[PDB]
């Protein structure tokens, strides 16, 4: 039916969706060759909206793997669930952007987003009616910034009425990987507010302390960070997949959601969430899934939204479930601490319900709350550019590969009014 | 351009045919009414025939 | 405002008679596709290899081919009070240019005349339609006229509001 | 598409004509019957109009 | 005798699941459309062939998920495959998208369904529709649908059973401009239109159904009682029947007044029926109470116009009229000074049945009442609070201004939803 | 109005009454209608033909 | 009471094999009509003819019959009427003869061509010249397929359908138009195959043929015999081509839960979803109609749906004509084939009308063949073959003529 084309740019765009791929396979009964061997109708009627039956009983994936490296391509075949994807997917330079900006959105980009969006316009001539498209790409690195940020621009350019997520991971001072973090991050964000739909913010601090105190992990690999970003992608999109009481697809929530056009950058959570030590003790109700769910703690991105007020709210919830609970729940926690919720909007939380929970578990959610504190990383990232900026530290890369000064000058011009808006409206 | 001025030509033909349906109504009303008034008009003949009927018995 | 259209029209009209004569030249009251290029060489502009017919398609709206002068005068009505109604105005611009014009090469002024009887407007929206300034006066054609009000129809008619929206501030 | 367009807008003119021309036959059939109800209106009031005489003479022979 | 039912929405259609089912089991048809006189079935279901029985209604949605499990449940064969009518993508709780964007290409095929569903029937008493105008399918093509019928029919009923959304309980956001962009046609467009609240369901089962975790099924199940209730005066024979064209005359005093107060009783649960003998003085009290009204509002703060009043079962008109006497000379509910008779009774033989995994107790003789009353005046007043709260700042308005909207119709809907408090206030003025 | 603009008439030097002039020119014609509508107003009944 | 069939080229004879396959499938003296059949399958190619030598019905054909030719027209029709016809319509002819000798009371012959390929078009309508002056009063009923506007598997088909029309003007008697494209949007809209392939057409098809001819074979309460469609659907000698449409063709699924009666087909077989020819009936104004009727049906409701039909106002009726209908009643219900795509019906419908949405077929016909013809692309294809540059142009204005006698009857 309604068809969503996956995108995944740079290392961490592709290692978040090999994991996105076994899981969602395992979801539909598809073994690592590609066959099916699933036993409900319910598995075979909506495998249309990801893959694509080739001959024999042979379902591809519906993804599009890009970067500049020749590590992580194969490092995504030899794996398991590497062999289900079409070779010819595997759109690819050779030479490295190195995390330069300028690099991935000026030098390399010119000669390799031409060949991405050929494989692209292919896989949505391939199905009939687009729901959207799905890319997932980090903020600090250059392979993912600036490659995935020129593909989304053009893209919007080509299939303007369509809707588009990006899973964008962004840098945040106490995991600093890279130096030039803030030149990519302001840039980058600068791109993201006049060409994404809707973005979801996520960042590495709130992965690594869900792993610590919820999961009681002792060595969290970066297979369970990305073990845990694909079981929230694969919540978002579950209502397109499985009926249910209450479906709510991708228009729907963001039309729901999004109260004003540019405002359109989102917290996350996931539940439930549990350590093997208290996977035992729990219960499964809604209202055990709602607190766990509304925790500071367990969002997914390290904005904590009690240092602001929640604008607009959504749950998705998976599983046999009472649709009662579901809305005298979301209303409780409304009532109860009523000043973190704006008030010239009554009813801020919007849920839905489906019918089929993830595989292992009874009942599972998924939180998407759009609230005013996100301004608090915008302006975290801005003084650092700005205090970088101001000496041109590490410009000759930029400056002499083809920026001007004049665009960072409006990058922190966009910056300042996007977090002077957020303050208005909040 | 085009796809509007589909929409102000379909709205013209919907203003014919509502008319058209009108039209009808107007023409079995109005058969309806010869078939009653010329009912009238025999029950008067029939007025006259008898009428003219009793003079003639007078007169002889 | 309707007592300028109200009189301009009861002038116009034998004006308009004559310019449809003038416009036949097989004399009869059907005007064919071959008579508008000869027209518009008379104005000394040349059509594209399908305006014509364009032209002749969108006009006629009670039956189809040629057209009649029935149709004419339903045509400068319907395009006359068009104004917020988004109608094609191919055939009507024509028209209006040989009524309008009395020197047999175009008009000057005579813009601000049809300006003020569709719109008082304004002197900055005079610099749109075309640039004629006050004190200056011009040379014109058929070429000038025809181009400039077909492109700023186009350039009406393309802006609409999506994400253009603007609303009072908080 | 714009061809598209251009054959479904045709359509409804040429489904216009039928209709229109339908109405005038219309017209004429009802002007037709109306003016049938004139001329046996008059004819009806002929015959009440003789009748009030051949009474009002039988009366007065009397 | 012949009514068409129409369901738009997800929550419409979901509420024709329940219905059907209902409607199939009282006259003993199969799943599979075959009975293994007895006209009676025929105001809902057409005779095909031989010894087959085809519902009279169409399903119809703009999202292809909720109708398709219906192709594939259990009554895949019971209704004709072009009934159930399936878009391509969904309004996604967005009136103009529903009124402009996608609507405008479905809803032809839908009139062209209707046509000869019509044309089948012979002495169309009318139509019902049933959505909810919180959402986008419900309301937008909805008011649209409402449209295209008045000039097509016009002079037939028009049976509008809307759910609007609650106060309190509420699953989306911008239904607020949902509900007056969609009532604006609500008003013109439907003869008789009833509304029916989420909360007031809620609460009815949590109390008297004694479920303390309900779903949409038991909700559905209900309002498939009160629907019945009302059509079993088509289908069978009673003491003193009332048809669909007298909701029209004894209950809408007014050409801008017809919203009406739903409730049925006895909602009683299998256990306490063996407890409780449910005679009709008890169930004529029971039916004006509050505490099981279809519509979560204070009837107390109004005064009633008009009263309708369904009595199914073994119901004789002595002790019901009795105790209609001993309702009005009560006091504390009252009537407007000028109707002095405030109600209209009807008595049917059969008694309300049971579907097997249903939660109602099977019941001697139960009521149905559809009342008229003026605490829908709040209603709108608590609605108008809450639209404009969010209008003053053009809240989400600009996914409807690209969908095709302008800001017009925001102020003179508004303005003309404003009107209509008026009418109700000077109404209720002596 | 039109006698109490500041622009002197005979300059050239000005060309903005053309605007002036061409608003002018409608209530003139408006002032013809007036007084046309006056004679045919002030005549729906009369004592006698001879005075009329 | 016989009538025989000949088959003309490789869409001609696959019909037909869905003709005989229904035929025998049908009976299993009311027989003697049809039956060894009555029909030479006759082609220039011998690969579809050896199809049916080697297929199941390999002894019910006598072995003559069966006639096939040495090479083909290449799509070329004045290859197919002057160089290659020449040497095999003389032996197709001498086996009419004694076949029709054979009969004794001939109703006539029925034709299957399609006009857009070669053999098809030339030696169908050479062979249709010599059974006019070898018999002349005997009705002779075409069934062709012209080429649709959009869907098309050729390229040079306007020349040959232009040039095979000329022909089919004053030669045949009765002439129903097919096209392909019409009946592919039937089959997926009505009976619900996405994909279809040749073999669904060749089979609603011979529904339709053998609908009309039951008359014939089986006794019924009001028959109407060959003669009937050339006095009451033909009111001038040069407008013969009639719309064709049969109701309702229902799937399996949606069959049973419709219920199926005179007045809803009758309404059914009128609007141009139904139609196996892409016109639009309401652009044109009807001559007359006739309504074929099979199976349970009484002269009540026939009577009463086609009141309705004439009081309704989006179809209208020429002024010429008041009683525009002829119709007809039959006993016997409609045969289903095992593996067809159709359900048994208790009662079925085939129209036959004639309207002057026809004459907006050809005038669209012939701005195609005018373009190319105009810079002579392929003709000399044809020149070398044996023709000349004239017949074009005069079969263009024939066409012209055509154009006007429309334009001017419906006024
Ligand atoms: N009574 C009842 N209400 C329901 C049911 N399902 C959904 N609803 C109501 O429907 C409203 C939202 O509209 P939906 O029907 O879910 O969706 P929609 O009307 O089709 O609009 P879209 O989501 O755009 O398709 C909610 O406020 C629910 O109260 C149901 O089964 N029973
Ligand atoms: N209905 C139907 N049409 C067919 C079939 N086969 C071919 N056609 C049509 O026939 C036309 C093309 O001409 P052909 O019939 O193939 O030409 P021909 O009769 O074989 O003559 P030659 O090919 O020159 O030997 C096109 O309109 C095809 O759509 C068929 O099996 N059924
Ligand atoms: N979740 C997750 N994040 C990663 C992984 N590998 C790298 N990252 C993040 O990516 C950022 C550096 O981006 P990089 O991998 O160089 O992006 P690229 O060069 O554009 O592909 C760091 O902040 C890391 O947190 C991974 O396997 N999982």
């Amino acid at each position: 039916m309604r068809e969503i084309v996956h995108i995944q740019g740079g290392q961490c765009g592709n290692q978040i969706g090999a994991k996105f791929w076994e899981v969602v396979s395992d979801e539909h009964g598809i073994d690592p060759t590609g066959t099916y061997h699933g036993d409900s109708d319910l598995q075979l009627e909506r495998i249309n909206v990801y893959f694509n039956e080739a001959t024999g009983g042979r379902y591809v994936p519906r993804a599009i793997l890009m970067d500049l490296e020749p590590g992580t391509m194969d490092s995504v075949r030899s794996g398991p669930y590497g062999q289900i994807f079409r070779p010819d997917n595997f759109v690819f330079g050779q030479t490295g952007a190195g995390n330069n900006w300028a690099k991935g959105h000026y030098t390399e980009g010119a000669e390799l987003i031409d060949s991405v969006l050929d494989v692209v316009r292919k896989e949505a001539e391939s199905c009939d009616c687009l729901q959207g498209f799905q890319v997932c790409h980090s903020l600090g690195g250059g392979t993912g910034s600036g490659m995935g940020t020129l593909l989304i621009s053009k893209i919007r350019e080509e299939y303007p009425d369509r809707m588009m997520l990006t899973f964008s991971v962004v840098p945040s001072p106490k995991v600093s990987d890279t130096v030039v973090e803030p030149y990519n991050a302001t840039l980058s964000v600068h791109q993201l507010v006049e060409n994404a739909d809707e973005c979801m913010v996520l960042d590495n601090e709130a992965l690594y302390d869900i792993c610590f105190r919820t999961l009681k992990l002792t060595t969290p690999t970066f297979g369970d960070l990305n073990h845990l970003i694909s079981a929230v992608m694969s919540g978002i999109t579950c209502c397109l997949r499985f009926p249910g009481q209450l479906n709510a697809d991708l228009r729907k929530l963001a039309v729901n959601l999004i109260p004003f056009p540019r405002l359109h950058f989102f917290m996350v959570g996931f539940t439930p969430l549990t350590s093997r030590g208290s996977q035992q003790y729990r219960a499964l109700t809604v209202p055990e899934l709602t607190q766990q769910m509304w925790d500071a703690k367990n969002m997914m991105c390290a904005a904590d939204p009690r240092h602001g007020r929640y604008l607009t709210a959504s749950a998705l919830f998976r599983g046999r479930m009472s649709t009662k609970e579901v809305d005298e729940q979301m209303l409780n926690v409304q009532n109860k601490n009523s000043s973190y919720f704006v008030e010239w909007i009554p009813n801020n939380v919007k849920s839905s319900v489906c019918d089929i929970p993830p595989k292992g578990l009874k009942m599972s959610a998924t939180f998407i709350g759009n609230s005013t504190a996100i301004q608090e990383m915008f302006k975290r990232v801005s003084e650092q550019f700005t205090a970088m900026f101001r000496r041109k530290a590490f410009l000759h890369w930029y400056t002499g590969e083809g920026m001007d000064e004049m665009e960072f000058t409006e990058a922190e011009s966009n910056m300042n009014d996007l977090v002077s808006e957020y303050q208005q409206y909040q | 351009l085009y796809y509007l001025l589909g929409e102000r030509t379909r709205r013209e033909h919907l203003a014919m045919d509502m008319k058209v349906r009108a039209s009808q109504q107007l023409k079995k009303d109005s058969a309806d009414d010869l078939y009653t008034l010329t009912a009238h008009f025999n029950e008067m003949r029939a007025a006259k025939e008898q009428a003219e009927r009793e003079l003639a018995r007078m007169k002889r | 405002a309707a007592a300028r259209e109200r009189y301009a029209r009861k002038n116009e009209q034998n004006e308009l008679e004559r310019a449809f004569n003038t416009i036949d030249s097989k004399g009869d009251k059907k005007i064919d596709a071959e008579e508008l290029t000869e027209l518009f060489l008379r104005l000394g502009h040349k059509p594209k290899r399908g305006e014509v017919e364009d032209m002749i398609w969108e006009v006629d709206e009670d039956c189809d081919g040629c057209i009649s002068l029935l149709e004419f005068q339903t045509l400068y009505t319907r395009c006359r009070d068009d104004k917020t109604g988004y109608e094609p105005r191919g055939l009507f611009n024509v028209v209006e240019f040989v009524m309008n014009d009395k020197n047999n090469q175009g008009f000057i002024t005579l813009e601000e005349a049809m300006q003020i009887m569709y719109l008082r407007y304004g002197r900055a929206e005079l610099d749109m339609q075309l640039e004629q300034v006050f004190g200056t006066a011009d040379l014109n054609s058929g070429k000038i006229l025809t181009l400039t009000e077909f492109l700023h129809c186009l350039h009406t008619n393309q802006v609409k509001q999506l994400l253009n929206r603007v609303t009072a501030k908080t | 598409h714009n061809k598209q367009l251009r054959e479904s807008i045709n359509n409804l003119r040429r489904e216009r004509i039928m209709f229109e021309s339908i109405q005038s036959n219309l017209e004429r059939e009802l002007a037709k019957l109306k003016r049938d109800m004139a001329d046996m209106i008059q004819q009806a009031n002929g015959a009440f109009e003789a009748r009030e005489k051949a009474i009002g003479e039988m009366n007065a022979l009397k | 005798r012949e009514v068409i039912s129409i369901h738009i929405g997800q929550a419409g259609i979901q509420v024709g699941n329940a219905c059907w089912e209902l409607y199939c089991l009282e006259h003993g048809i199969q799943p599979d459309g075959q009975m293994p006189g007895d006209d009676a079935f025929n105001t809902f279901f057409s005779e095909t062939g031989a010894g087959k029985h085809v519902p009279r209604c169409i399903f119809l949605d703009l999202e292809p998920t909720v109708v398709d499990e219906v192709r594939t449940g259990t009554y895949r064969q019971l209704f004709h495959p072009e009934q159930l009518i399936s878009g391509k993508e969904d309004a996604a709780n967005n009136f103009a998208r529903g009124h402009y964007t996608i609507g405008k290409e479905i809803v032809d095929l839908a009139l062209d369904r209707i046509r000869k569903l019509a044309d089948n029937c012979t002495g169309l008493q009318g139509f019902l529709v049933f959505n909810a105008v919180g959402g986008g399918t419900g309301s937008g093509l909805g008011s649209l649908l409402l449209e295209r019928l008045s000039v097509d029919y016009g002079k037939k009923s028009k049976l509008g059973f809307t759910v609007y959304p609650s106060p309190q309980v509420s699953t989306a956001v911008v239904e607020p401009y949902n509900s007056v962009l969609s009532t604006h046609s609500l008003l013109e467009h439907t003869d008789v239109a009833v509304m029916l609240d989420n909360e007031a369901i809620y609460d009815i089962c949590r109390r008297s159904l004694d479920i303390e975790r309900p779903t949409y099924t038991n909700l559905n199940r209900l309002i498939a009682q009160v629907i019945s209730s009302l059509t079993a005066s088509l289908r069978f024979d009673g003491a003193l029947n009332v048809d669909i064209t007298e909701f029209q005359t004894n209950l809408v005093p007014y050409p801008r007044i017809h919203f009406m107060l739903s409730s049925y009783a006895p909602i009683i649960s299998a256990e306490k029926a063996y407890h409780e003998q449910l005679s009709v003085a008890e169930i004529t009290n029971a039916a004006f109470e509050p505490a099981s009204m279809m519509v979560k509002c204070d009837p107390r703060h109004g005064k009633y116009m008009a009263c309708c009043l369904m009595y199914r079962g073994d119901v004789v008109p002595k002790d019901v009229n009795a105790s209609v006497a001993t309702i009005k000379t009560k006091r504390t509910i009252q009537f407007v000074d000028w109707c002095p008779t405030g109600f209209k009774c009807g008595i049917n033989y059969q008694p309300p049945t049971v579907v097997p995994g249903g939660d109602l107790a099977k019941v001697q003789r139960a009521v149905c009442m559809i009342s008229n009353s003026t605490a829908i005046g709040e209603i709108f007043s608590r609605l108008d609070h809450k639209f404009d709260l969010m209008y003053a700042k053009r809240a989400f308005v600009h996914w409807y201004v690209g969908e095709g909207m302008e800001e017009g119709e925001f102020s003179e809907a508004r303005e003309d939803l404003a009107a209509l408090e008026k009418d109700f206030e000077e109404v209720g003025a002596e | 109005d039109v006698k109490r603009k500041p622009y002197d008439l005979l300059d050239y030097s000005r060309n903005a009454f053309d605007t002036d002039f061409l608003e002018f020119n409608v209530q003139i014609n408006d002032l013809e209608l007036q007084l046309q509508g006056f004679v045919n107003a002030s005549f729906e009944h009369i004592t006698s033909t001879e005075h009329a």
